[PDB]
């Protein structure tokens, strides 16, 4: 058995978007699939289930006519058709196979990536983060690496070539005002800052970037 | 629709312990034909949920028998003997009664261990980010533990909140502490016009707040 989903799917709001459910390994149209919407906050919501011999169809009293499913039996595929979409729905879905009142949910996806949004694919904005002139020097001091304004994730903010990886901070995105904005730090002596070199580098494969960018003390 | 009510929300506890997490219904979720039917799932962070207990009185082909399902008509208990490292993920309740199906609240699970001291650190923006034209104040928080504290932002004296980022990650593997990042984003004008900011940091293991404060004229 096997389940495959769509890729990532980006649309201004109000529009429709389509995902696809490929399932092999069984009889495809012989029992219920069942969909689940996870907030990337928190808590699981379902939005439905169908069969895809006959035209049964259920919706949660919450969702309902915000999607309307559709089923093929020539092939293996099952789609569903979404309503006026808001910027409250932006989240993770799975699909999955489920046979009521007896042995169900032994399998699932992989995961499907939906990001409604307005903004505009912009490359990254790097900035080291230098302590301020007036320090005392302590037996260790930590550092930073900023990225401002990128457009849509993921991006890999990584010290030189994994020489520094112990004791590395890596946080979720949140947005400020329209756009993200993530930093990294580390833990180093105090007696190597002074002589050893460190380049902060940003990859972004969305837009291709590749940008390393040094960090001095003032 | 019958809603799940799980308690606790974070039930911590250390390596080789006994855990019990309680699943109430909202109604009787008993099948006339003598049987109740609820599964139990266990998602980890970046993975697709697994299974572990179908049919409570029964348990899952492939899972080991460390995991236990219990209760009566309505109460029901899922227990752990010996939690290990890789039993750490989200818990999560399913209703298999009436139609439609409906998932539970979601408990959160990870282990416990010892109080740890918080490091703060504070980065005034570099001279790129002047020459760009902003100010991005960063405040660092690492290898700290619990998750109770707080972060304020003192400007001159004065608590500021408009442009405050926090972020935290998971509990990590390694040291099993936690992490947080405090942004403040302002304008360069901004940035010549006061004197003094400040990160402060309120947490249990800390009788008075670590303060990390920097003057712009110095």
């Amino acid at each position: 058995v096997q389940l495959q989903q769509s890729g990532a799917e980006v649309m201004k709001p109000g529009a429709s978007v389509k995902i696809s459910c490929k399932g092999t390994g069984y009889t495809f149209s012989s029992y219920w699939i069942e969909w689940v919407k996870q907030r990337p906050g928190h808590g699981l919501e379902r939005i439905g289930e169908i069969l895809p011999g006959s035209g049964s169809t259920n919706y949660n009293e919450k969702f309902r006519g915000k999607a309307t499913f559709t089923a093929d039996k020539s092939s293996k595929t099952a789609y569903m058709q979404l309503s006026s979409l808001t910027s409250e729905d932006s989240a993770v879905y799975y699909c999955a196979r489920y046979l009521p009142y007896y042995y169900a949910m032994d399998y699932w996806g992989q995961g499907t990536s939906v990001t409604v949004s307005s903004a505009k694919t912009t490359p990254p904005s790097v900035y080291p983060l230098a302590p301020g002139s007036a320090a005392q020097t302590n037996s260790m001091v930590t550092l930073g690496c900023l990225v401002k304004g990128y457009f849509p994730e993921p991006v890999t903010v990584t010290w030189n070539s994994g020489s520094l990886s112990s004791g590395v901070h890596t946080f979720p995105a949140v947005l400020q005002s329209d756009l993200y904005t993530l930093s990294s730090s580390v833990t180093v002596p105090s007696s190597t800052w002074p002589s050893e070199t460190v380049t902060c580098n940003v990859a972004h494969p969305a837009s291709s970037t590749k940008v390393d960018k040094k960090i001095v003390p003032r | 629709d019958v809603l799940m009510t799980q308690t606790p929300l974070s039930l911590p506890v250390s390596l080789g312990d006994q855990a019990s997490i309680s699943c109430r219904s909202s109604q009787s979720i008993v099948h006339s034909n003598g049987n109740t039917y609820l599964e139990w799932y266990l998602q980890k962070p970046g993975q697709s949920p697994k299974l572990l207990i179908y049919k409570v009185s029964n348990r899952f082909s492939g899972v080991p028998d460390r995991f236990s399902g219990s209760g009566s008509g309505t109460d029901f208990t899922l227990k752990i003997s010996r939690v290990e490292a890789e039993d750490l993920g989200v818990y999560y309740c399913f209703q298999g009664s009436h139609v439609p199906w409906t998932f539970g609240g979601g408990t959160k699970l990870e282990i416990k261990r010892a109080d740890a001291a918080p490091t703060v650190s504070i980065f005034p923006p570099s001279s790129e980010q002047l020459t760009s034209g902003g100010a991005s104040v960063v405040c660092f928080l690492n290898n700290f533990y619990p998750k109770d504290i707080n972060v304020k932002w003192k400007i001159d004296g004065s608590e500021r909140q408009n442009g405050v980022l926090n972020s935290w990650t998971d509990q990590d593997s390694k040291d099993s502490t936690y992490s947080m990042s405090s942004t403040l984003t302002l304008t360069k004008d901004e940035y010549e016009r006061h004197n003094s900011y400040t990160c402060e940091a309120t947490h249990k293991t800390s009788t008075s707040p670590i303060v990390k404060s920097f003057n712009r004229n110095e």
